[PDB]
């Protein structure tokens, strides 16, 4: 149901994240459509830009790896009981 | 002074071949070729190495071209044998030589002049989304060759903005009886607008032979056939569905004469360039039998200079399975006469076609419109494939 | 009716056996005006000799099976090919008997030609077989790059894939070379310590003395070999150990040509009794017509059970491929090899021999070695992971928070500027941010060290296609994982 | 199993170089390979060379030994004759399934 | 290194030989195998068989079910338990102990019988 919305798009697509955000303060665009926690924390230093919109696809993040490896079970038993403690609540007052 | 021969079985005039080869003096290579011209009406494998091996003992020739006429699809193996044992390179240009086959070996000296079974796929492509179809499906057999025609249908298909919907690619195949009941309702499993198979000659009319006892044929769907099946004219078994899209090389614009002297050409172009550069001619085999280990040295070098010839402005470079990569190939379609007749040519993508509108031989209705307002909204077509993108229906301004 | 077929060999005495198979066969079944002869003949160096001698032995008589065998000798697989050539354009069948090459399973190129023996590439179920006894997950595949090697790398990679347990690397070593070494490093250490090996004699004493050359045949590896490279001059060179495989009647010619004798008797006899046969053509040189003695032939012929004989059940599965062959798995130890067990199709059972792992000892290694270094591959952004180029010295200036700690930093390898398309030349950096000290608590709590570096290309990864090809493989961050 | 067969009767003057010879019946002598040993009369026989080209930790350099590949045999030479070179010299190889020896030769 | 022959030694026939040897300066817990080199007087060598310290033994076709080595992990000996012996096999019996390496390299010898 999107195919009119990629060939728009696919025609200019930015390079790198750093170098779209610089072009849309200058006009040379009108919107931009990347994640959430990034924009959410651009809106904050910059001042002219502003977020709106809903979220959509809402997918988390993860620390990906190979299939067959024996980190898994403790990799992951360690990333919730940083979250259940609250280490990442501290992480994120501090960094974003 | 390089021996070149020259096999007809064809029963063709070879006066004319002589003549059209003796009207040759390109004063650009210190080549002077010698030409023999031998007939024969022999099929079988076994006087083909007797007699080949004799005109290679006749008087030290390099390179034997062969010029057949039937229909054969198992020749091109002996010449494969032929051409790996012997080290003298040989190409053929009519017959079963323009037959293409699965794949040489590491080191084998054979070419051949007709097109390879990659570039019919994307002209059945071409012609396709050219005439707006679309929807299609692809039914096949079991041959050296159809696990290439699937991933290149496949690959091309999902790299383009055009909305193709290629489905039941079923393949059934004919080798095992008792039982074609099954092949029949696997068969039935199947509707579309457009129909493609890939199976030589026997298969092909059995098909057609169980699908017209089904019957489809005047109100059914269209069929698209590649050259490896119809190939030759004049014959046809009958059972053809009264229509047929029969890509392939063309026989009455193109003389057997010109490609004699095309090959002449371009052998003896190859031997000039590779003197000019190392001037290290290759000595003739030893002997046709008693030849246990005679090879002298592995000069295979030849095939970095053969690949590449520009004779009079003319493009002939082969592959490294041996292609053309220039070819020109023509449509030709069957009428309710049962003979074959030009529509169109085909020339490096630009499918230049006289057929404007395909004239279906009634729920067939025209639809005038105007554009205005947003209720239709009139587009340019994309100009890079040449029709225009998904979710879109092609009206035709006058 | 009288139908005959005929058999090219390498000795007089084969024919001899020939001849007394034939004349044991004839006397059994039924007589009802039947009668089989043998016509022999023999080898020849040149192959379009071969060509004209089967066509005029074709010419002889209406041949209905051929019988052929490769004389000992090298691989040469030149030498059957001139039969089943020729007798391909009349379709009739052939029947091999020693040559063992992965070439011929090719439907395309041979429409017509039966195999009384496994191929080379078909040893790989014995390998899966020994791997699931031995509890051994992790492999390292070392395939030459041939089209020999590609059959059986193909049929490992799908056996493997049926249990979702890929193979930990494939490499690929031209044949013919003179220095491997640097693959040999490369895949020295990776995860695995299970070698499995298939490529050429002479590449195999290369691959040999270059592991020689550099200390891995000592304890803590299994070696797992093919057949070939088990006899001839492989023995020159090899590390005590090494596991290969071994027919059980691949040189006893006499009971395969027996038993080929009895179940092509068999076919024809169940053949005759029907209607719509014809008889395939006579002379090399009038008819260049398709026999109709044909596909129904192979068809009944491939189904043949047969239930017991010299060398045990016969079944032919659609591959043209005799099945249920035995395997005897054995040890080299001191250059003498010696017999460990047994392979009957269905499991293998040990003897009462106890095996030598290489390096000596008797522990049967885990063969998996953890690796407690990791390299973690991250990518630019702005609020999780910063990138600040150093200061002149080469260590990073301190800098502080707000709240008065002392934010942790590690030093990345990773290229400048966009792309190091011009300049290719990477200078060290350091990178902090909100992802690299999570990655710091995990090392502390996960006890191990880390060494990170950031991606070349600079993109976070897709399927894209390959340039003229078929296969599809990832690019950026993505692809190098 | 094969056998070997050595010159058993060959005995040159003092200060001269001599080259013995064991020989392979069956088989090709190419892929394994032979070490010599001497024994002395009244004592156990001691290696002189294996790998044919390299002598053991200790040992003088005029002993040499070589292969033809050609009529399957190995050809071991010793120069300089002296006194310390009267013993039984023995050649031994082998095949992937046993251990064979030879005949045996010494020298006056 | 030393390998030092022993062996209560016997002279009558239809009976079993029993010769066990000793190595001093070496153990036998090692990765080196031991041969049992057989020297009929005024011949050649002729090989009999080896062990290894794990248990596996590897004998010769011809004598195949007549001759049994064997070895005392804790008496740090092996012996040789030859039976059936006839009058016509006579011999001196040497005891050899090889390098694993990739060859056979029987060295250093041991004094050796005078059976």
């Amino acid at each position: 149901e999107l195919s009119t919305m990629y060939r728009h798009m696919e025609k200019h697509n930015y390079e790198s994240a750093a170098e779209a955000i610089q072009a849309v303060r200058d006009n040379k665009l009108h919107a931009f459509i990347w994640d959430s926690a990034v924009l959410e924390f651009e809106a904050s230093q910059k001042c002219d830009l502003v977020t709106t919109g809903e979220l959509f696809f809402r997918s988390g993040f993860g620390i990906g790896m190979r299939k067959d490896s024996p980190w898994k079970q403790q990799v992951s038993l360690s990333i919730l009981k940083s979250h259940e403690n609250g280490f990442m609540e501290d992480l994120d007052k501090t960094w974003v | 002074s390089i021996g070149i021969a020259v096999i007809l079985v064809g029963t063709s005039d070879e006066v004319a071949i002589k003549d059209a080869h003796e009207k040759d003096d390109f004063h650009h290579l210190s080549v002077v070729p010698r030409v023999e011209l031998v007939a024969m009406n022999e099929t079988d494998p076994k006087s083909i190495i007797t007699r080949i091996c004799d005109l290679m003992s006749d008087r030290k020739i390099q390179g034997v071209v062969f010029a057949d006429d039937t229909d054969q699809e198992a020749i091109a193996q002996i010449l494969d044998f032929i051409s790996a044992q012997t080290l003298t390179p040989i190409l053929g240009i009519h017959g079963g030589s323009s037959m293409i086959m699965a794949d040489k070996d590491e080191s084998s000296m054979f070419f051949q002049f007709g097109p390879s079974i990659e570039q019919q796929a994307s002209v059945m492509l071409n012609i396709m989304e050219e005439y707006d179809w679309y929807i299609f499906s692809i039914v096949t057999t079991y041959f050296p060759g159809y696990q290439d025609f699937v991933n290149k249908i496949r690959s091309t298909i999902e790299n383009s903005f055009v909305g193709w919907e290629l489905e039941e690619v079923l393949l059934l195949d004919m080798s095992l009886d008792d039982g074609d009941s099954k092949i029949q309702n696997q068969l039935k499993k199947l509707q579309s607008p457009i129909i493609l198979l890939y199976c030589t000659k026997e298969e092909a009319t059995y098909i057609f032979e169980v699908a017209n006892s089904v019957g489809l044929t005047g109100y059914g769907y269209t069929w698209i056939v590649p050259s490896l099946v119809a190939g030759d004219t004049d014959t046809v078994p009958s059972e053809f569905p009264t229509g047929l899209i029969s890509v392939s090389y063309d026989e009455w614009d193109y003389g057997l004469p010109a490609r004699v002297r095309d090959g002449i050409a371009i052998i003896t172009t190859a031997a000039s360039d590779m003197l000019s550069e190392h001037s290290f001619i290759p000595e003739p085999k030893s002997s046709c039998y008693n030849t246990h280990e005679k090879r002298i040295y592995q000069s295979n070098m030849l095939n970095r200079y053969l690949i590449n010839v520009t004779f009079e402005g003319r493009d002939l470079s082969f592959s490294e399975e041996g292609y053309q990569m220039h070819p020109k190939l023509v449509i030709i379609l069957l009428n309710k006469e049962r003979k074959w007749e030009r529509v169109g040519k085909w020339k490096d993508k630009s499918l230049q076609m006289k057929y404007y509108v395909w004239p279906r031989m009634d729920d067939h209705l025209s639809i005038v419109t105007l554009e205005e307002a947003p209720f239709v909204i009139v587009e340019s077509v994309d100009p890079l494939s040449g029709t225009c993108m998904r979710n879109t229906v092609p009206c035709e301004k006058r | 009716k009288i139908v005959n077929i005929g058999a090219v060999l390498s000795t007089r005495k084969h024919e001899q056996m020939f001849r007394e198979a034939v004349n044991q066969a004839n006397k059994r079944h039924g007589s009802w005006k039947i009668q089989l002869q043998a016509t022999s003949v023999t080898h020849k160096p040149n192959a379009i000799q071969m060509a004209l001698s089967v066509c005029e032995d074709l010419i002889s008589s209406q041949v209905y099976a051929i019988l052929v065998s490769h004389p000992p000798t090298p691989n040469d697989h030149f030498t059957p090919t001139p039969v089943s050539y020729t007798a391909g354009f009349y379709r009739i069948p052939v029947l091999g008997l020693t040559t063992r090459m992965s070439i011929y399973s090719d439907k395309s190129i041979h429409l017509s030609f039966l195999r009384t023996v496994p191929p080379y590439s078909h040893q790989s179920s014995v390998w899966f077989e020994m791997m699931r006894v031995y509890n051994w997950n992790h492999i390292i595949l070392l395939v030459s790059d041939d089209h020999e090697g590609r059959a059986a790398q193909k049929r490992l990679e799908t056996l493997l894939e049926e249990r979702e347990s890929k193979a930990e690397k494939v490499l690929q070593f031209d044949p013919g070379t003179k220095n491997v070494t640097a693959l040999l490093m490369e895949a020295r250490e990776l995860e695995a310590r299970v070698i499995i090996l298939s490529a050429s004699e002479d590449d195999a004493a290369t691959v040999y003395r270059a592991a020689a050359m550099l200390d891995m045949t000592g304890s803590g590896y299994v070696w797992l070999v093919g057949e070939r490279e088990i006899s001839g001059n492989a023995l020159r060179y090899a590390p005590d150990g090494i596991i290969g495989l071994q027919l059980i009647n691949g040189k006893n010619e006499s009971a395969h040509i027996s038993d080929a004798v009895g179940v092509v008797a068999q076919a024809v006899h169940e053949l005759l009794e029907k209607e719509n046969i014809t008889d395939p053509p006579r002379g090399c040189v009038g008819n260049t017509n398709i026999w109709k003695t044909g596909p129904l032939f192979k068809r009944v012929l491939m189904s043949s059970k047969y239930a017991d004989g010299v060398t045990g059940r016969v079944e032919f599965n659609e591959d043209g491929d005799r099945k249920f062959a035995q395997y005897s798995i054995m040890n080299l130890q001191n250059r003498k090899l010696v017999q460990v067990g047994i392979y009957n199709g269905t499991h293998v059972i040990p003897n009462d021999r106890k095996i030598i792992w290489p390096g000596g000892e008797t522990e049967k290694p885990r063969g998996y070695q953890m690796s407690t270094r990791l390299k973690i591959v991250t990518i630019h952004q702005e609020p999780f992971v910063y990138v600040k180029p150093t200061m002149s010295d080469g260590t990073c200036k301190e800098e502080f928070t707000v709240n008065g700690d002392p934010v942790k930093k590690v030093i990345c390898t990773g290229p400048n500027d966009t792309s190091p398309g011009s300049p290719r030349h990477t200078v060290p950096q350091c990178c902090y941010g909100f992802c690299i000290d999570l990655l710091i608590k995990l090392a502390r709590t996960m006890q191990f060290t880390y060494e990170v570096h950031l991606v070349a290309d600079g993109k976070f990864g897709t399927q894209e296609r390959v340039q003229n090809s078929n296969k599809k493989e990832w690019n950026g961050m993505m692809g190098e994982l | 199993n094969f056998m070997l067969t050595q010159p058993h009767s060959v005995s040159e003057s003092p200060g001269k170089t001599v080259t013995i010879s064991c020989t392979r019946s069956s088989g090709s002598i190419a892929s394994n390979y032979v070490q010599w040993y001497q024994q002395r009369p009244g004592s156990a026989p001691t290696t002189v060379i294996y790998e044919d080209n390299q002598r053991p930790s200790g040992v003088p350099d005029r002993f040499s030994g070589s292969i033809d590949s050609s009529s399957n045999s190995a050809s071991l030479t010793i120069s300089g004759l002296k006194t310390e070179d009267e013993a039984d010299y023995y050649c031994q190889s082998y095949d992937s399934s046993t251990v064979v020896f030879g005949g045996g030769t010494k020298l006056t | 290194l030393q390998l030092q022959e022993s062996g209560p030694g016997l002279v009558k026939p239809s009976q079993t030989l029993s010769l066990t040897c000793t190595v001093s300066g070496g153990s036998i817990s090692s990765s080196n195998w031991w041969s049992w080199v057989r020297q009929p007087p005024g011949k050649g060598l002729e090989w009999i068989g080896e062990i290894y310290h794990s248990g596996n033994t590897n004998y010769n076709p011809s004598l195949k079910s007549r001759v049994t080595v064997s070895v005392d992990k804790s008496k740090n000996q092996f012996s040789l338990k030859l039976t059936s012996v006839t009058a016509a096999d006579t011999a001196v019996y040497y005891c050899a102990r090889d390098v694993s390496g990739g060859v056979n390299w029987f060295d250093p010898w041991g004094q050796g019988t005078l059976v």
